[PDB]
């Protein structure tokens, strides 16, 4: 439980990851915020 | 054949089981020489898989209109199509899309009209409140049983 | 998925003089083409990548205009499909085959795609993906 | 040098041919399909086509060759090249053409009875021809049983109780009748022989 | 299968550049805790070799290279700057891993310790901090042999053949989960399926452990000549390959899907399979002979399951011993398949030293291979 | 009568009909598995396991 | 009757494989189809010589 918040810190990224990781380019299609797509693309091009 | 191609238990499953059983003992030449229900139900289940599973009846209507010059089984077919297009004007929400499928449902019973089963197709009309077709279809089937007056 | 469902409506039936072959149960033009009229150049390119196979050469000409901002071949693509058009597709029994060469390399002004065009909206596509800006010597000025 | 044997198996589209030791098959139509086999030490004595046992075989194993030597029974597999499970081709010849398995699939003991004609029924039963007077059958199957072998050879001329008769009163009173063919009636379930000496 | 059906070799002097068309394309250029790591390290002689380890990044063309130094180098294809990571704790590098689902995290087996350096992807200076190496380890866990994530990103394996227990990592909430078996030797190398639901294990033994990662189940393999040196699973992980020390054969061992509830077994079939063989065989060549055979001592597959790479050693009556390498093209479905393709040579007078596939490769496949001149080659397989 | 004339002199088209396959078969051409690297799955190798651990 | 003359000694005689038509023996004609087949006459349509 002292180190939990690192674990869903690391969990968060691996999940974020595991959407970028199966539907690739075909997430840019997808409606969401200019800064959340963004976001989006430092996680297709491995950047975090 | 085409009942054969077009996987054959399926459309049989379809049948009234009176036909189902009558199927069983009925004979090819009683089929050929006798028969007419059990042949026009099993062209019946044939289209209303088209109809149900949604292909388009215009792709077997005209393969049935190659195989089957008897009396010409066009006027079974344009059937079929009205009747697509009206059993699709019944999952249509779009409304002036529904008047159009209507409208061209009506310009299929309004060439048979001599043959059309009027109190069903007017009834199924009334079943979309389609009231239009009923007063022009209702006319297209006087129009043509005393074409002299 | 939407220009798929939308065949479905368009082409209720298969055409005899379409080329080429399917996707998915429709022509591989008519699935271009409604891509490209709907601005899905990404979608169309699904079409192109799939039917590779048949369609040769004009997956590397279609990923040449892909890669130019402005819907441009080079004129040293674009004057390669002026010159397999003119003997090859303006006599061809697939108009979306016409129409999609006829867009991609700016060739024959002198055909409206009739066959494929329903409005006004889609002559002045037509046309408008047609327009050049620019005074090449190699522009033919019978497609220019 | 000493023997020749040359004959016809239909539901294959192929002859065959014997030279002492060694058999070579061919097309009957054309000439064509050329294929010999050496896995032999001893003169072959009978030829025979299997259609095989369901569930025992690979599927590839469409037929079975037999052989037969003064010692031994070698059965060997038949498989056909390259027809793929597709559809939209027309019925046009046995040309996948025609390949043996280099391993035996079995082998069985003469018991030094000549064999001299083998056949079998459309449910995969083999019967060979003794010069003993002798009909034989080769009963096969896919495991070995802890009673049962994957195969073996059997004698249906010699009742069951005749090693309770001394072979002094054999030596003596009988006076070898061979078996030239063996007929079978798959559609009544029969099977007939026919001897030398017209039995 | 076996070395009998392979083509001959290139002529004594020819490098293998690429796969086309199914050919091999060529060119004229393109124990103590220090022993006991040279009895299990994957470089076919680590305790020579001026290259230790190298891993491909699972997702993206950066990868990691441990040197002889006690370097690790980290290279990336946008990058003209190579970070050189050294920990105070950093000696005998065994292994590396790369975190899957992260840029960014990077696990290196050390003497002493496992380290897990985090790096800055943005940022790959050329000496990162020494803050940036969480350090992890145990008492009895010394030397650290191999290293395995899960592919899920969530789970770290491992080994030492000191221990008879796999360590599992939460590298995140930094526990330590001991896998304890009951006897035989400790871990060597660990290698998960890429469904992340399936464990190889192997010993110093002839014993092998296959292990479940859902209720943490084992399955034992104890029927060998030697130890289970090397392995690979398929794609799916529905099928695994396996080497046996002093045994010339590719073995093959099957593991169908949970169609049916209630119980945490592995579930592997009863039997193994033989499929490919490496008898002391000859090939005739331009050259005259050619002598092939020996023992395998790594196995790398392709993501695509359609080339196997396999890194022999031949015995000292066989080309003096040297390693070679092996390419096959396999199938998994419906049967399993290992079909040649031929024989990859370097440059003259060096040694293949080390194999491994690129993970994301958009035509066909990439082999990065490690030589005993030090030199790192990439030889694209074209499909 | 003398037996059949010889053919004029060629290279022979004849090829072998059982074909040189190098993969040890015949125990799986029966539809079987025989013997290979095995599972433990006996009582007695369990026991040991919980005795002393071979 | 006819005949034919044949180089060399017979070796081998046989006939090749049958085409037969099933005989589609439903719970009507069950009764009323010959177990035997009929002559070629009757069938020379449907089976080649």
């Amino acid at each position: 439980y002292k180190t939990l918040r690192f674990a869903f810190r690391a969990s968060l990224k691996t999940a974020i990851y595991r959407i970028t990781t199966t539907f690739g380019e075909h997430l840019n299609a997808v409606q969401a915020s200019a800064e959340h797509q963004k976001r989006l693309q430092q996680f297709l091009e491995f950047k975090e | 054949k085409l009942l054969c191609e077009h996987q054959f238990t399926i459309i049989v499953a379809e049948l009234q089981k009176e036909l189902q059983e009558q199927l069983k003992i009925t004979t090819f030449k009683d089929l050929v020489i006798r028969d007419k229900e059990l042949t026009g139900a099993l062209i019946a289940s044939l289209i209303n898989c088209y109809i149900r599973d949604n292909a388009a009846v215009d792709g077997i209507s005209l393969h049935l209109q190659d195989i089957c010059p008897l009396l010409y089984s066009t006027d079974d077919a344009i059937c079929s199509k009205a009747n697509e297009l009206l059993q699709r004007s019944r999952q249509v929400q779009n409304k002036t899309e529904k008047e159009r499928m209507l409208r061209e449902s009506l310009k299929e019973y309004q060439k048979i009209s001599n043959q059309v089963d009027l109190s069903n197709v007017c009834a199924q009309y009334r079943q979309v409140r389609f009231y239009e077709g009923v007063v022009e279809l209702s006319l297209t089937a006087a129009e043509k049983k005393d074409p002299q007056g | 998925q939407l220009v798929r469902s939308f065949l479905n409506i368009k082409l209720p039936a298969p055409l005899p003089g379409l080329q080429d072959g399917e996707v998915e149960g429709h022509p591989v033009w008519a699935l271009i083409y409604y891509c490209m009229r709907c601005g899905d150049l990404l979608a169309a390119s699904q079409v192109v990548n799939r039917a590779q196979h048949q369609l040769g050469e004009f997956k590397t000409w279609f990923q040449e205009y892909m890669n130019s901002k402005d819907r441009r071949l080079s004129p040293a693509t674009e004057n390669k499909l002026r010159l397999h058009y003119r003997r090859a597709l303006r006599n061809n029994t697939d108009p979306y085959k016409r129409a999609v060469y006829c867009i991609i390399g700016r060739c024959d002004v002198t055909d409206n795609q009739s066959e494929v065009a329903d409005k006004t909206e889609d002559y002045l596509w037509l046309k408008l993906n047609q327009v050049c800006f620019d005074d090449d010597g190699t522009s033919s000025p019978q497609d220019r | 040098q000493c023997n020749c044997m040359m004959g016809v198996f239909p539901p294959i589209s192929r002859a065959w041919l014997t030279i002492d030791s060694d058999i070579f098959m061919w097309n009957y139509e054309d000439g064509g399909d050329l294929a010999y086999f050496d896995g032999l030490s001893e003169t072959i004595l009978a030829v025979g086509l299997v259609k095989p046992k369901a569930g025992i075989f690979q599927p590839h194993v469409r037929h079975l060759l037999v052989l037969a030597t003064p010692v031994d029974i070698v059965i060997l597999g038949l498989s056909y090249a390259n027809l793929q499970t597709g559809s939209g081709v027309l019925n046009d010849s046995l040309s996948g053409g025609m390949q043996l398995l280099p391993d035996p699939l079995y082998s069985l003991p003469t018991d030094n009875t000549y064999l001299l004609t083998i056949t079998s029924t459309d449910n995969g039963r083999i019967f060979l021809a003794g010069k003993d007077g002798c009909l034989y059958e080769v009963a096969y199957q896919a495991e070995a049983g802890w009673f049962s072998q994957r195969c073996r050879k059997i004698n249906h001329s010699k009742s069951s109780l005749s090693f309770l008769v001394p072979s002094l009163l054999q030596f003596t009173f009988s006076e070898d009748d061979p078996i030239l063919q063996i007929a079978i009636d798959n559609s009544r379930n029969i099977l007939y022989t026919r001897s030398e000496k017209g039995v | 299968c076996s070395l009998g059906l392979f083509p001959p070799p290139p002529p004594r002097g020819q490098v293998t550049l690429y796969e086309h068309n199914n050919e091999l394309v060529t060119g004229s250029s393109y124990l103590r805790s220090e022993d006991l790591i040279a009895e299990f390290a994957q470089v076919t002689n680590w305790s020579s070799c001026c290259l230790r380890v190298f891993a491909w990044h699972p997702h993206t063309n950066k990868f990691a290279v441990a040197l002889l130094d006690d370097s690790v180098r980290v290279y990336n294809a946008s990058s003209t700057i190579v970070p050189s990571l050294k920990h105070r704790l950093q000696r005998n590098v065994a292994s590396l891993a790369w975190k899957p689902l992260s840029a960014s995290v990077l696990a290196v087996a050390c003497q002493s310790c496992i380290l897990i350096w985090t790096l800055d992807p943005t940022s790959l200076s050329t000496r990162p901090s020494s803050g940036c190496a969480q350090v992890l380890s145990h008492p009895g866990h010394t030397p650290v042999t191999s290293l395995a994530w899960a592919p899920s990103g969530g789970r770290l394996l491992s080994a030492s053949p000191v221990d008879a227990a796999i360590r599992v990592w939460d590298v995140s909430t930094e526990t330590c989960v001991p896998l304890p078996w009951f006897r035989g030797g400790g871990v060597t190398n660990l290698l998960w399926s890429p469904d992340g639901s399936k464990i190889l294990a192997t010993t110093p033994s002839a014993v092998f452990r296959v292990w479940e990662a859902q209720m943490w189940t084992c399955e034992r393999w104890p029927t060998l000549s030697g130890r289970c040196q090397t392995g690979c699973w398929s794609p799916d992980g529905s099928r695994l390959l396996f080497t046996v020390l002093g045994e010339p054969l590719i073995y093959s061992l099957s593991f169908p899907e949970r169609c049916g509830e209630g119980k945490g077994c592995v579930g592997g079939a009863k039997s193994a399979t033989i499929v490919a063989d490496l008898s002391e065989t000859t090939i005739q060549t331009p050259d005259g002979e050619e002598r092939l055979g020996g023992e395998a001592h790594s196995m790398v597959w392709d993501p695509s399951g359609e080339r196997l790479a396999v890194l022999m050693k031949g015995k000292p009556r066989v080309q003096d011993g040297k390693p070679v390498i092996l390419l096959f093209r396999t199938r998994n479905s419906p049967v399993f398949e290992l079909l040649p393709c031929g024989i990859i040579q370097g440059e003259p007078g060096a040694q293949p030293q080390l194999i491994t596939f690129h993970p994301s490769f958009n035509k066909g496949a990439l082999l990065s291979v490690g030589w005993s001149t030090g030199r790192i080659a990439h030889i694209p397989l074209y499909f | 009568t003398p037996t059949q004339p010889g053919s004029t002199p060629r290279i022979s088209t004849m090829r072998p009909l059982a074909t040189a396959y190098k993969a040890s078969t015949s125990d799986y051409q029966v539809i079987s598995d025989r013997q290979t690297p095995k599972k433990d799955e006996s009582l007695v190798s369990k026991a040991m396991e919980y005795m002393f651990g071979w | 009757q006819m005949t034919a003359g044949v180089d060399g000694h017979s070796w081998a005689l046989s006939a090749i494989d049958e085409l037969k038509v099933d005989k589609i023996i439903t719970p009507l004609n069950k009764d009323h189809i010959p177990i035997t087949d009929s002559p070629v006459v009757v069938q020379q349509h449907m089976l080649p010589p």
